[PDB]
RNA sequence: UUUAUCAUUGAACGUUCAUUGAACAUUGAUGCAAACUCCUUGGUCACACACACGCGGAAGGCGUGUUUGCUGACGUCCCUUGUUUCAAUCAUUGGUUAACUGAUUUUUGGGGCCCUUUGUUCUUCUGAGAAGUGACACCAAUUGGUGUUAGGGGAGCUGGGGCCUUUCAAAAUUUUGGAAGGUCUUGGUCGGGUGGAUCUUAUAAUUUUUGAUUUA
């Protein structure tokens, strides 16, 4: 954002306001031409000083976001890494990575979702929660079905327990009705 | 082009032209001289250097030429491998413009030796 | 002496440039040291062979005279190489 | 005892240029350099029947549109591989070289 | 013929004036003068298929501005050339242009 | 024979290679090249354009906006307001995977900066001498720290907001620490 | 006039580029001022080897560029 | 439209598959265009908007004149800077018979254009005004570095060109040359082991000019 309001600052010539959003649009919803015939000084500070007043409501949306996904998730995660199956992971940072799970299944925004699943894959890698919360979700919610089949074997592919996810994996190409598989 | 490169004018006088230096291979660079030497090494400001395929040359011989054009900004080209200059554009700045800032130049100049004389002082 | 494009290739040390090489190969690079010669040490080097292959060597140290060109960074423009008056301080004695 | 001093009592003179690619040039030399870098204002340049490198070394030239017709090249020594006089001059008078004539005073 | 107006006097001396107009409108005759009067008023002269072709304008010019069509009040000399006497009509043209 | 430094606007009495080397290695040199440098992209950026502006010429303009000029010293102080944000823009890099993988198997191998085996030669060499008086290394291994939480590290940063927009923030977070 | 700056693949395994193809790896036993080169073990690679004998010394009129196969 | 490794071994009928060893990119690459959008520049001048057959800009060529045989370094005043036009008032000066006309300056007001002068303007300060012509601006750590110090108009003076008048000389009323005055236009306000530039000579032998880039 600070480089874009920049980018707004440095902007003189008035005819890049074409280049910035549609002319049409620029237009119709916002109320500038580009083409003036007059001193176009104040007409183009006044076009900047408009424009900042919808760099300021996009700052708010995204800014209350963020904020959001800050404040709830992202103050508690403190290992996004995959040391060594060795390793544990405390009970409190599982608690906050489901939940980041769930939230993001809400925004439906479907990369953004594929992303923190594989993401959360990471320091979770092989505990049988995320890869079982994974092929729930795409079952239930995206219904591919045969996704969840694939994800499904990258799991047993490495999660210690292979146990629920051996029945699962199971019931999953039951219905898929791979029997030869 | 209509340029009409001064009819009694080399190198030194072609400073900051925009040139058509042509090489050995064939290879143009397009650009402004900003300086050369004895053996001919120019530099050359802002320069893109065009080639044409082996495949539009059949074109070219005996039209629309697809001269594959990279950019090598400043460069500074060798006196070996070229064939021969000439001049695309005037530069920017007329005659009256560059002798006005030559003048400002050289005052500039005699003013940083007084600089330099008080600072010794 | 060295004339005004060498003394720029004496200037742009330690700096991104490009060579061709009469070869065709543009060896690119940081920029070591440049001789007089033109003999020109360069170092992380990416070399583009005529075949159209790409590879990387470490420690090249081309010769001059199969240098095509060399490209310098852009901001070498603004040289005090280029200032056609600048006054000398009373050269010494 | 070098030649190209010739060459120096050329100016404004109409003579043609051979390159060492082939390239033919017609255009009146306005001066010419120590070691015979030859600048021509007046070109227009031909391609004898061909050089692919000379084809493109001649069109990328601008204003082709193979005889293309510049304002002004200058030409590099190690190019000129022969250079047509016009045979209206009389060599007799150029060849005396001021310079030899004094030298052979100086002896 | 048709004279055309609004033609952009400042385009060219002779010669590169008659190019840049007759490749706008890509003629026998385009006679554009360099006198004060004349100065953004040019002349083509073709007559039946001229007024045809005069009869298709909407045409502006390459420097900018639209250009207006009208017929010549009079003639141009190639029309006189082509309804050919008339060398003593250009001898008494020039004795009223010298009077 | 006499090599003239444009920079330092010395001379060198006679050109040979080593007084070359020793004195473009020189921190005499480096410093009033560096001040140069920059210079010259501090006077170009500040150099206004001013250009030509051909003005063309010419009922419907019959709006009139007002203009909004301000107050020398207020000019002057939004101009260094300005120049300093420049400056921070540019020189601003993101942290943030550096501090991310702080605890990693490999990240003392490969974020450490010289280690990485491409540019890993580099650091080693383009050190200064260090003539005047007064590393994580490879070593490191899944062994070294085990259980990361456990030896507290600190939580990730909050992120950053513009101050422009500070005051339009949510007041009162859900769930206090 | 400069004797060339190969003090640092004094002792080092370079490799040459000979001519255009021609490649050849040896260790830099010396260097004059036109960078004529003579090479210990050369051994020329072709892309099939072929070694060269003890000494060698090539021509700095050949010799395109060279790299250091050792570490420095 | 074309192309997306080789070698060895086994098997099946040159191909296919498998194993082993060695060394960018297909949404590309190449050809043909075509269209849209965008970018930077320019006298978007002055005049005029009409029926022929203008000054100051920018680039080159030619001619004349001056000066020097390389170049330069080292050892004026005043007004204005948003501009232009119109009316009124007042001052001065000239002419004609206190009146009239013209010119210039100041003030007020209106109209147009422009304020992208983007920081609302040569620099600083104040919200057009005030001050100045070593100062200012700014980056690093008081020191170091770079840039800017402007533009227009008028006068004085000086240089050049053109015209006219007078005088003197020469040649056969005319031509030429010199001087002076007036008018118009344009421009300005001696030394040195010093360095730099150009050209010679080392220097036609591997690094740029005395050939290994017409692919045989
Ligand atoms: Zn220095």
């Amino acid at each position: 954002y600070a480089l874009w309001l920049q980018r707004i600052d440095d902007i003189m010539d008035l005819k890049q306001l074409s280049q910035l959003t549609s002319k049409d649009e620029l237009l119709k919803k916002l109320k500038i031409d580009i083409n003036y015939s007059g001193r176009k000084g104040p007409y183009l500070q006044d076009a900047k000083k408009k424009l900042k007043k919808i760099t300021k409501e996009m700052y708010m949306v995204v800014q209350y976001q963020v904020l959001e996904i800050y404040s709830i998730f992202e103050s508690k995660i403190y290992i996004n890494y995959y040391t060594s199956p060795e390793t544990l992971v405390s009970s409190d940072e599982i608690e906050t990575w489901i939940k980041y799970l769930d939230y993001t299944i809400t925004l439906q925004t479907d990369s953004l979702t594929h992303l923190n699943f594989q993401r959360a894959l990471l320091p979770l890698a092989h505990y049988d929660l995320v890869w079982i919360k994974y092929s729930k979700w795409l079952i239930n919610s995206k219904n591919d079905l045969l996704g969840a089949k694939n994800v499904l074997l990258m799991g047993l592919k490495f999660s210690l327990k292979k146990t629920e996810i051996i029945k699962l994996l199971y019931s999953v190409i039951c219905k898929l009705n791979e029997y030869v598989l | 082009s209509k340029i009409q490169v001064a009819h009694s004018s080399r190198l030194a006088n072609l400073i900051d032209y925009k040139l058509r230096v042509l090489t050995q291979d064939g290879r143009v660079y397009i650009g402004q001289l900003m300086a050369f030497d004895k053996h001919m090494n120019l530099v050359l400001n802002e320069c893109i250097e065009e080639r044409v395929p082996k495949t539009q040359l059949d074109k070219l011989r005996p039209l629309n030429i697809k001269v594959e054009k990279r950019v090598l900004g400043l460069t500074i080209l060798r006196g070996e491998q070229i064939l021969s200059t000439v001049v695309e554009d005037k530069p920017l700045l007329s005659k009256k413009e560059r002798l006005v800032r030559d003048k400002k130049e050289k005052k500039q100049a005699q003013k940083q030796t007084k600089l330099r004389k008080e600072k010794e002082k | 002496m060295n004339g005004i494009p060498v003394k720029l290739l004496n200037e742009a040390q330690g700096h991104i440039v490009s060579l061709e090489l009469t070869t065709g190969a543009t060896y690119r690079g940081k920029l070591v040291e440049s001789e007089d010669s033109m003999n020109v040490q360069l170092r992380d080097v990416i070399a583009t062979e005529p075949q159209g292959a790409v590879t990387h060597m470490d420690q090249i140290f081309v010769r001059g005279s199969q240098i095509k060109f060399i490209v310098v960074p852009d901001l070498l423009k603004n040289a005090p190489l280029f200032k056609k008056n600048s006054s000398r301080p009373m050269p010494p004695i | 005892m070098k030649l190209v001093n010739f060459l120096k009592k050329l100016r404004n003179e109409q003579v043609t240029i051979e390159l060492k690619n082939g390239t033919t040039v017609w255009g009146t030399l306005q001066s010419v350099s120590p070691q015979m870098n030859a600048i021509l204002t007046d070109v227009k340049l031909t391609l004898p029947q061909s050089n692919g490198i000379a084809m493109a070394s001649l069109y990328l030239t601008g204003g082709q549109q193979n005889i293309a017709s510049l304002q002004y090249i200058n030409i590099r020594g190690n190019t000129i591989r022969q250079i047509i006089l016009p045979d209206s001059l009389n060599l007799d008078s150029l060849l005396v070289d001021q310079k030899q004539l004094n030298s052979l005073r100086r002896s | 013929e048709n004279y055309t107006r609004l033609l952009l006097k400042h385009i060219n001396p002779n010669n590169k004036y008659a190019i840049n107009p007759s490749l706008p409108l890509p003629l026998l005759e385009v006679s554009i003068s360099r006198s004060s009067k004349m100065t953004n008023q040019a002349f083509l002269t073709f007559q039946e298929e001229a007024d045809r072709f005069l009869e298709k304008y909407t045409a502006l010019k390459v420097q900018g501005r639209k250009v207006r069509m009208g017929k010549a009040r009079t003639n141009s000399l190639l029309g006189x050339x082509x309804x050919x006497x008339x060398x003593x009509x250009x001898x008494x043209x020039x004795x009223x242009x010298x009077x | 024979t006499r090599y003239y430094c444009e920079y330092c606007h010395s001379y060198l009495t006679h050109d040979t290679l080593s007084v070359r080397k020793s004195h473009l290695v020189g921190k005499n040199h480096l410093r009033i090249t560096a001040d140069y440098y920059r210079n010259k992209a501090r006077d170009i950026i500040n150099k206004h354009n001013h250009k030509r502006r051909h003005i063309g010429k010419r009922s419907s303009q019959n709006e009139t906006l007002k203009v909004t000029c301000l107050s020398n010293k207020e000019k002057r102080h939004i101009m260094h307001v300005k120049k300093m944000n420049q400056k921070e823009l540019a020189q601003t890099s993101i942290d943030t995977l550096k501090l991310l993988y702080d605890g990693s198997p490999g990240y003392s191998k490969v974020f450490v900066d010289a280690n990485r085996f491409d540019i890993g030669d580099l650091v080693k060499a383009s050190k200064l001498p260090q003539r005047a008086n007064e590393s994580r290394s490879r070593d490191e291994t899944c062994e070294s720290n085990p259980f990361p939480r456990l030896n507290n590290p600190k939580k990730l940063e909050p992120p950053k907001i513009l101050s422009q927009w500070s005051n339009t923030i949510p007041k009162t977070s859900i769930f206090y620490s | 006039v400069s004797t060339p700056e190969l003090k640092k693949y004094m002792d080092k395994k370079i490799l040459l580029n000979i001519n255009g193809s021609r490649k050849v790896a040896g260790i830099l036993r010396g260097y004059d001022i036109f960078l004529n080169v003579v090479l210990d073990d050369a051994m020329e690679i072709n892309g099939n080897n072929h070694q060269l004998g003890l000494q060698t010394v090539i021509r700095g009129n050949s010799i395109i560029s060279l790299e250091a196969l050792d570490a420095i």
